[PDB]
């Protein structure tokens, strides 16, 4: 006994897989845990979650991506899957949820056909006409297609849902600030780049005392004064503030003695006579954050000077354009055009916070910030995540285009019609688009699931009333009524274009994770 | 000689659902009578010391939780309330927690 | 019996190693396969370190499949090689190795004595490519002949549409690439990745595009018009090569002494912004800098007060595509500045990606460096199509190399084995019996391209073992019906040299691996 | 406690025995790898490579062992194979054959020194025999080198290749000889560079008339393609290079420091004008290269390779018999690197090479390697070593040797005739090695795998007949053949170390008596 | 440790210079003399190489301490441990030259060593070993060693004794009776 | 796939464990071809216990070569029947067998 | 390296020697230790020899098989 014999000493321990047993199952089956791992996840009625990491940082979180960073999964397809989805939300924000759906079904559906004996690569084909073909019926569901770039009341409530998806508790507020803060910016870099929008998380002082300022922060000290001009003269030097020290070394040599009096007291005289250049120029505040000389600083103070300290790199560059005035890394020429310009700028205590405040009002278009307060950090960590996924879905709103029904009512047309498409493919694979229209069908179904309703029923219901062409009714999100509601008037809509990619993902995630047969695995 | 995939790292733990849920609240609960008896013109006052063995005393108990190191999550939110309303307002952070 | 000798060594012996090494063999050709062939499967791994292949071309596992015994190895180095030759096939060699010792292995256990057999080879291969030799379809540099055969290549690893959407770039690219004479592929080639938007719109540019940005926001993101620059000369600071201590006396001399440690560098983009402005008087036009070197942030923006597109820290190849893009002069010396050293541009912008960024270079008006930049859903895919990438062009510039071309999916190795097995023993005899199996190991290719495609082996085989008539043709197996193919009319082709030394590679690997008695390891500790 | 602490000692018979047992292994290892039926071995080297090898020196130089007499057996074959290259398909086989007869006395009681007496006169008539049988021939006729290379080389797997190697072999070999030593000019195998490419097949590598670099032009505006160009072997480098003295500069005026710069600048230039003023073509050097004097020789158009190794150097420099120079301003017009047929870049496939032709008459060259791996590539040169080796031996000595065993047997009877006429206790000895003798046909029999005792017996019988000495084994038919017509010659000095090599082996392991461990020093 | 400090950059460049230029100008000195046979324990410069290429010259580098005393006291040479005058400046001389019929480096065993064939100054003799493995040479040399002590000592006292142990055989008896003569214990 | 069911279980597959067999029998039949005929050579063996045989029955043999490989020992109980058969051939049986497996393959 | 194959697993721990290399090699030198092992045996002139037991008991022997008698040979 105990003794069984190997043809292939191939591999020095390592996992050799094959047979199509672990393609046929387990990898099936992995996969089928990641959606159960996020199936409560999305829903206005979907809850949030926690988790530590393995160095054992919280992370509450509504999103999938994000935990999904947060988990070192070690299965192959599984990390593909979720790296399909991070590259996702890397292309539009929110949709991992989705799409992490999208991804189980179109698995979960797939082995049984598999199970049932259909060609593998087959498989790929029909799954692949159908997002072909899906893709192609897509365009024809877009409703109130919103055109009014600047307005605050369109937009908020277009972007509400996003809010709304993963956050149930405060939209209203949420939408404002956040219309607030696309309409404050305009095209000024360029078509409203995310990265022009900051965050700053203050604990405490719970989140409806949140707002928006037309300005920037920080939450830094102070070295001189304290006052705010209504006309605001600032000065940027990614310069330290200290006497331009030659890389090279020279150190003073003196051969006899009043080299030693003349020295220090030129080497202060100059300083004043830095300084003072500056101040000819009517600068009240200097920024950087590099090294600052005591005299230099005791000059800006004996000259009623504002100073700034140990920002980064990005906190210049941000700042920068705030006033639109230019960093000089050249200490003495305080440039008139190139000068630094505010609406006004001071110190806020907030949360016992030193805050250093740039208030500002800019009619050339501004990047503004957004202030977090509320007691959890942890809640600002997810609440900034989410309004960033809506910044995202602003922008991808700003995108192109055309927006397009949520809740569920789209993909109800969509099996449809890939269901009416099914049967006029005939042929062996035709059952696997009929499946691939089928799979659509798990979003308002984990949506019930996170409605806790009778899904069936309430599928059957959607469809009935889908068979009228009714486009714009579709989920409720109500324990008394687990029947429908129209998502037009209840403006539930969502982008052509996330709709349109994460199908189109999920659809390349399948085809991978459905090609590969037989795998290799070294030991780590 | 296969294995079969495990999903996450060996001994990632989860626990999900009602019982799930309930350990916190009970957690909580176990976090407030640590401080149950605190806050009150007749109220209590803890003492705690570190492993370093420098004591500490506190009637504020944002300043005992602070010294109260936890290790469950949910309640490390209760904990950072209290920094919140003591970096706001002060004692009845002691109220806050009940 | 030199375990006398050591203890702690180990020996096998004649008959043992023979067996073990095609026993490796058998085990290793089992695994791959499954791959060529259109329908093949490629196949995934992932690192100890967690990264992760899609990866389909048998070099790539050999080089990346842990495997300790030894003759593996040694035919993972010719396999390598022959990636460095060619490139794909390699599926093909080892397929070939392994079954050619199979069938070697049937007549020595038969207990025929290798020697003899080898001989067979020997004359085997020798009329084989004679009968290679004159078989290679001559063929011109037909924009479709290549673009099938691009085709006939790149399937092999990717979606039917994948490749023929890679198909028109490589070919365009190969078309775009000669002297008429002289390929090397290395900087006419740039393969840059970006984890963008699709698998599918990874495409040809006529242009060039870079791996990083300006270094400053002032800095012209798009051109119209782009006259170069491209330098390698530092101009970040630096200080002289020898020991040069200075002091000053005064705080007066320090900021004299402050302005004079740039005056170096001052002068040196002096230099260029006159010359800049000897040139770009115009306002429309842009100018464009690039230096193999990083640059100083005062020299940043003493380009950027003139609004100068400069860029830094280049690969030391870029240049070269650089200049077989924009004819451009690469210099050192500044001082020996000149308009005609520059390089022009019809569109120059950058684009941003993630938190890197993207630099593009537009409009030659006879390009000689182009670009595949690869666009990418996902990392592994990206580095996944690069492989086959990489292959495709291998495959043409041997095809361009070559005049000839081979009709491929193994309609050459039915021609082998008729004319092959159409060998009376004009040898010695006993060598017509190694001639047999070596005719016999040829087969497999289409053998392995049923089985990949599930048909039925032996049935298909006979069903191709039909040589029509007078024009017995170059058949093919049909990868999707097991049927009889004319490659060439449907335009399946194949590098000959391919052909040629996969043959010549496999026949000397096989004849020494069978000509080993013992394995021995007796080493230091 | 006394001696030394658990170090071992053992003495006498045993100690006899033991050595004589494992030289028996030693030799018995390898037996099977002589002669053009042999086989071939591959080997694990301890760090994971893998060579592939008959010749048996490498086989034993990559041996390990404990016992001693057999790491002195080791270098007995990696002496005659450096001195020799091949016979180590044969020399320790004859060696340990004879202590393994050697032993027979030991039994005997008979005191080896005498066994050693009767040996040193053996080899005598040994060495005394094979000059009666020589043959010197001509060097300067091709083909019979040629065939004589054949006749060496047709015992290695390169046998499928032999027109190729015996022209490679012979044409390095001609090109290297070194006429300044007046009419005792001297080949140099060092000079006779290898490189080993994989890739490509047997026929496609060749004899190059000139050196090969993997390396790559410094710059895309030097031309990758010249006629007759002019190359320059810099020993120095080409950039500024420490003021040796810790020298130091203390500026104090502004445009000092400037001023300075340019001077690197100012010196570099220097450097460039100095060696273009002898108008040359192509710049060579094993150190760096300044880009900035490099734009100067980019700008006058004149071709650099940087960090070149130096024997290359030297091979590149006996290639165009120009002379390296560590100084641009003290250059020599003498060493103007002419003597260049063709310059030339090409690329081999992810590597660019530099192609050095048709120098008018070289004296360096290097052989280009192009096969499958490089494992099959290293084990052809070795082959290749031992080809050219034996080539310039010949070149050394014009005086040949049939080998096929016949020889062999001639000296058996030669000393069966000296055995019976030398009456004395030493005579059973004398007969003993030549009794030795007879063995190495005999194994050629096995790796042919014939009757051997029969084919011996006759071959001696044959040999027995005066008339007739080139009377040999052929390697395939395993027949009785005189090499004449079989034409498997070898050189005469060849064997001669054999044989002297052979006998000083036993003498050596015959004196000893002892053994002692633990030096701990 | 002298420290080299420049404020005035203008002769760096002839600084440098000559930092070569003194070894050139030795080198061109001594060759100067003619000299066509050089050793030096110390290092060798590959600019005094290209030096003596361009000379043809014959030069040796690390060359132990030891043999060149013998090559001095073989060749008539000199040893110098630099250049010299009774004069302040370094000067060379002819007459420290060292003189033979012929020097070769040979490949003995493919490794070339270099041979010195007759110094007329002092006859001098070397031995060149030749064996089958490194084991038998470095143990025949010591034989050889001892070899030379013994002939020495011979010379070194024109008086012999016969070998093979008469010695004792002569002694013992010759002391057997000179025992009876002190007639103690 | 049932590793699943349980770890410490071992299991092959179709090609595997076909291939197993093969060469078990094959190697098998390797050892025992030097026996039959009466050019044949007997052979010793060995026991743990010291004792000693020099017999070329290979029943003898293969019930007294300590093999693990369960073909093997299946092989062993079929020949077993066949010396309580008739005796000899037993060689012919196994030669018989793993060829005609080879064969098969 | 450090791993060769086996084409044979048969054993599970055992010494199975083959290729003659024993029967011409090994089981030779054996049997030449016997002979060395009582060459002295008989004679006359033959001198006797005494071995211990495993069980530590004297045996002053002349006679082979006796002394053959107290060797566990394997």
């Amino acid at each position: 006994p105990k003794a069984p014999g190997f043809a292939q000493m191939l591999k020095e321990g390592a996992k050799h897989f094959s047979g199509l047993e672990e393609a046929v199952y387990r990898n099936i089956q992995a996969c089928k845990e990641l959606a159960q791992t996020t199936r409560t996840a999305y829903g206005p009625n979907g809850m949030n979650k926690m988790v530590i990491n393995h160095l054992e940082k919280l992370f509450v979180t509504n999103d999938a991506a994000t935990i999904l960073r947060e988990l070192e999964v070690q299965h192959p397809a599984a990390k593909m899957i979720v790296m399909a989805s991070h590259m996702q939300e890397q292309e539009v924000g929110d949709g991992t949820n989705f799409v992490l759906v999208f991804a189980g079904a179109l698995l979960e559906l797939a082995e049984e056909l598999l199970r049932i004996g259909l060609s593998v690569s087959e498989v790929i084909e029909g799954y692949e006409i159908a997002c072909r073909k899906a893709h192609e019926i897509l365009p024809n569901l877009v409703c109130c297609s919103a055109k009014n770039l600047r307005d605050i009341d369109e937009v908020s409530s277009l972007l509400r849902t996003s809010i709304m998806s993963k956050q149930y508790g405060n939209e209203v507020f949420l939408a404002k600030l956040i219309a607030q803060a696309c309409v404050s910016i305009f095209p000024d870099s360029g078509h409203f780049n995310v990265d022009n929008i900051r965050v700053c998380k203050i604990l405490g002082s719970g989140i409806s005392s949140s707002s928006v300022l037309h300005g920037m922060v920080f939450k830094k000290e102070t070295e001189g004064d304290v006052t705010s001009v209504k006309d605001a003269k600032i000065a940027v030097y990614s310069c330290p503030f200290d006497g331009m020290i030659t890389e090279t070394k020279g150190t003073v040599l003196i051969k006899t003695a009043e080299e030693l009096m003349n020295f220090s007291k030129g080497e202060e005289n100059l300083m004043d006579a830095q300084v003072k250049a500056i101040a000819d120029t009517g600068a009240n505040v200097v920024v950087t954050g590099g090294k600052v000389a005591d005299m230099a600083l005791h000059y800006a103070n004996k000259y009623n000077i504002m100073l700034v300290r140990l920002n980064s790199k990005w906190d210049l560059r941000r700042l920068c354009k705030t006033v639109g005035a230019t960093a000089l890394p050249r200490l003495t020429p305080p440039v008139l055009e190139e000068m630094g310009h505010c609406d006004s700028v001071y110190l806020s205590e907030v949360g016992d916070t030193q805050v250093v405040v740039f208030k500002h009002e800019k009619e050339d278009g501004a990047i503004s910030t957004i202030v977090l307060r509320g007691s959890t950090d942890n809640l600002m960590d997810d609440i900034e995540r989410a309004v960033d996924d809506g910044v995202n879905t602003f922008k991808v709103l700003t995108r192109d285009k055309r927006l397009v029904p949520g809740g569920g009512a789209t993909e109800i047309e969509l099996a449809k019609q890939i269901t009416s498409y099914g049967e006029t493919c005939p042929g062996l694979e035709q059952y696997a688009i009929k499946k691939f229209a089928e799979a659509f069908e798990a979003i308002p179904r984990a949506l019930a699931e996170n409605s806790g309703v009778k899904a069936n029923e309430v599928i059957s219901k959607l469809y009935a009333v889908h068979q009228e062409g009714n486009k714009n009714v579709g989920l409720d999100i109500e324990a008394e009524v687990p029947a429908v509601k129209d998502m037009l008037e209840a403006g539930i809509l969502d982008t052509y274009l996330g709709k349109y990619w994460a199908i189109k993902l999920a659809t390349n995630a399948a085809v991978t994770v459905l090609r590969v047969d037989q795998i290799i695995m070294a030991k780590p | 000689m296969p294995t079969p995939v495990i999903l996450l790292k060996e001994g990632t733990d989860s626990s999900q659902g009602i019982p799930q849920l309930v350990s916190n609240i009970s957690a909580c609960q176990v976090i407030a009578e640590a401080v149950r008896t605190t806050l009150g013109p007749r109220g209590m006052d803890k003492l705690i010391v570190d492993g370093r063995g420098k004591a500490t005393i506190s009637n504020d108990g944002a300043t005992i939780l602070k010294l109260l190191d936890v290790v469950h999550p949910a309640a490390k939110t209760l904990v950072d309330i209290a920094k919140s309303q003591d970096a706001e307002v002060g004692d009845g952070t002691t109220s806050v927690t009940l | 019996a030199v375990k006398t000798l050591n203890p702690k060594a180990e020996v096998a012996r004649a008959q043992a190693a023979l067996a073990v090494n095609i026993s490796a063999a058998r085990g290793l050709q089992d695994v791959l396969r499954t791959n060529l062939g259109p329908k093949g499967t490629m196949k995934m791994l992932v690192s100890g370190a967690g990264d992760i292949k899609l990866t389909k071309d048998g070099n790539v596992l050999l080089h990346e499949m842990q495997i300790q015994h030894p003759t593996a190895s040694l035919i993972a180095k010719v396999a390598t090689a022959q990636d460095d030759i060619t490139g794909d096939g390699t599926t093909s060699n080892v397929l070939i190795i392994g079954e050619l010792l199979k069938q070697a292995d049937l007549y020595i256990s038969e207990g025929l004595h290798p020697r003899i057999i080898t001989e067979g080879f020997e004359a085997a291969k020798e009329k084989a490519l004679q009968f290679l030799e004159e078989v290679k379809v001559s063929r011109e540099m037909d924009r479709e002949t290549l673009i099938d055969v691009a085709r006939t290549s790149l399937r092999t690893k990717v979606h039917a549409e994948l490749a023929d959407v890679l198909t028109e770039a490589v070919v365009d690219s190969i078309l775009a690439i000669k002297k008429q004479d002289e390929p090397i592929d290395l900087f006419m080639i740039e393969i840059m990745e970006m984890k963008h938007k699709s698998e599918t719109d990874t495409s040809l540019i006529r242009g060039l595009v870079l791996d990083h940005g300006a270094r400053h926001p002032d800095m012209k993101k798009r051109v119209e018009d782009a006259y170069i620059l491209t330098c390698n000369v530092s101009l970040e600071y630096e200080k002289t090569e020898v020991n040069s201590g200075f002091f000053y006396k005064s705080a007066e001399e320090r900021e004299k002494l402050v302005k004079a440690e740039r005056k170096f560098i001052e002068d040196r983009v002096k230099k260029i912004i006159e010359l800049k402005r000897k040139v770009c008087g115009d306002s429309d036009k842009g100018f464009v800098v690039i230096n193999q070197k990083g640059i100083d942030p005062f020299s940043l923006d003493a380009l950027s007060k003139e609004g100068i597109v400069a860029l830094r820290r280049a690969k030391r190849r870029n240049m070269e595509r650089l200049t077989l893009a924009c004819g451009g002069v690469a210099l050192n010396s500044f001082d020996d500045l000149s308009p005609d050293c520059l390089g022009h541009a019809g569109l120059v912008y950058e684009y941003t990606l993630g938190e890197e960024k993207f630099t593009f270079i537009e409009k030659c008006n006879n390009p000689r460096s182009v670009t595949l930049l690869i666009k990418g859903p996902n990392k592994h895919t990206l580095t996944q199509i690069k492989d086959a990438v990489r292959d495709g062009l291998r495959a043409v510039k041997n095809a361009i190399d070559d005049g000839c071309v081979v009709p491929g999916a193994g309609a050459v190795e039915v021609a082998m084995a008729e004319a092959l097995i159409k060998h009376k023993p004009s040898v010695k005899g006993r060598a017509q019996l190694g001639v047999q199996a070596f005719a016999d190991a040829l087969l497999i290719i289409p053998k392995v391209l049923a089985q990949n495609s599930g048909f039925d082996l032996q049935e298909t085989l006979v069903k191709i073992q039909a040589e029509h008539s007078e024009s017995g043709q170059l058949v093919g197996v049909d990868l999707n019906t097991g049927e009889p193919m004319v490659a060439a009319e449907v335009g399946v082709w194949d590098n000959y040299c391919v052909k040629k030394q996969l043959l010549h590679s496999c026949t000397v690997i096989a004849t020494n691996i069978l000509l080993v008695d013992e394995i021995m390891r007796a080493g230091m500790s | 406690l006394v001696l030394s602490q658990n170090t071992k000692r053992e003495s006498g018979r045993k100690v006899q025995s033991g050595n004589i047992n494992a030289a028996k292994t030693i030799a018995d290892i390898i037996r099977t790898c002589l002669g053009p039926k042999s086989m071939m071995k591959m080997l694990l080297d301890p760090m994971g490579g893998i060579v592939m090898t008959n010749d048996g020196n490498a086989i034993l130089r990559e041996i390990q062992v404990q016992h001693p007499a057999a790491k002195s057996m080791i270098e007995i074959s990696r002496t005659q194979d450096e001195e020799v290259g091949d016979g180590t398909t044969s020399v320790i086989i004859l060696a340990g054959e004879m202590l393994s007869v050697a032993e027979h006395f030991l039994e005997q009681q008979m005191h080896p020194t005498v066994v050693i007496s009767a040996y040193r006169k053996a080899l005598d008539d040994m060495i005394s025999t094979l000059k009666k049988i020589s043959i010197p021939v001509d060097i300067s006729d091709s083909d019979m080198m040629l065939n004589i290379i054949n006749s060496s080389i047709t015992t290695k797997a390169i046998s499928r290749w032999s027109s190729l190697a015996c022209n490679i072999a012979l044409d390095a070999v001609k090109m290297v000889q070194f006429e300044e030593n007046g009419r005792k000019e001297i080949d140099i195998k060092k000079y006779a560079r290898v490189e080993k490419i994989p890739g490509g097949i047997i026929e496609d590598s060749c004899v190059l008339r000139g050196v090969m670099i993997n390396k790559d032009v410094t710059h895309p505006r030097m031309r990758r393609y010249i006629k007759n160009p002019r190359i320059v072997l810099l020993d120095s480098s080409l950039e500024y290079k420490k003021g040796e003295s810790q020298t130091d500069i203390e500026i104090t005026r502004e445009e000092d420091f400037t001023r300075i710069l340019q001077m690197e600048e100012e010196y570099i230039q220097q450097l460039c004008e100095d060696i273009i003023q002898l108008k040359p073509d192509v710049v060579i050097t094993e150190k760096g290269i300044s880009d900035l004097a490099q734009h100067y020789l980019m700008r006058a158009n004149i071709t650099a390779i940087r960090r070149v190794r130096k024997t290359d150097n030297n091979r590149i420099a006996r290639a165009c018999g120009a002379r390296i120079v560590s100084r641009p301003e003290e250059l020599r017009e003498d060493d103007v690197g002419t003597g260049a047929g063709l310059l030339e870049i090409k690329k081999i496939g992810d590597e660019y090479f530099t192609f050095i032709t048709d120098c008018k008459d070289p004296k360096a060259c290097t052989i280009l390697l192009r096969g499958a791996s490089k494992e099959i590539l290293s084990e052809v040169e070795r082959n290749l070593q031992d080809a050219m080796q034996v080539c310039r031996n010949v070149l050394l000595d014009p005086q040949l040797v049939p080998g096929g065993g016949a020889s062999e047997m001639a000296v058996a009877h030669a000393l069966t005739e000296k055995s019976k006429a030398m009456t004395g206790v030493e005579q059973w000895p004398y007969r003993a090695v030549a009794q030795a003798l007879e063995v190495i046909p005999r194994t050629l029999i096995q790796n042919c795998g014939a009757s051997t005792i029969r084919l011996l017996t006759s071959l001696r019988a044959k040999h027995t007949q005066e008339n007739c000495e080139t009377w040999g084994v052929n390697g395939e038919t395993g027949t009785l053949v005189d090499m004449k017509e079989l034409g498997i010659w070898e050189p005469l000095a060849v064997k001669l170390q054999t044989y002297k090599t052979a006998v000083e082996t036993a003498v050596l392991l015959l004196r000893i008596d002892d053994i002692v461990s633990g030096h701990k020093k | 440790g002298v420290q080299v400090v420049i404020t005035d950059p203008e002769k760096l460049d002839q600084i440098r210079q000559r930092e070569s230029d003194i070894t050139k100008e030795r080198i061109q000195k001594i060759l100067a003399t003619g000299a066509n046979v050089i050793l030096t324990t110390g290092g060798i410069d590959d600019m005094c190489l290209k030096y003596f290429v361009e000379a043809g010259a014959m030069a040796v580098r690390r060359v132990l301490k030891r043999d060149l005393k013998r090559i001095a006291k073989a060749s008539g040479a000199t040893i110098l441990s630099t250049l010299a005058n009774l004069e302040g400046e370094e000067t060379f001389e002819a007459a420290m030259l060292g003189q033979a019929e012929e020097v070769v480096q040979e490949r003995i065993c493919d490794d070339e060593l270099i041979l010195i064939k007759n110094t007329k100054a002092r006859t001098s003799a070397s031995i060149i070993l030749r064996g089958a493995n490194d084991f038998m040479c470095d143990e025949m040399e010591r034989s050889l060693h001892d070899a030379l002590c013994v002939v020495k000592r011979v010379l070194e006292s024109k008086s012999v004794v016969p070998g093979g142990g008469a010695v004792e055989a002569a002694l013992s008896i010759y002391l057997e009776n000179y025992a009876t003569s002190m007639g103690s214990r």
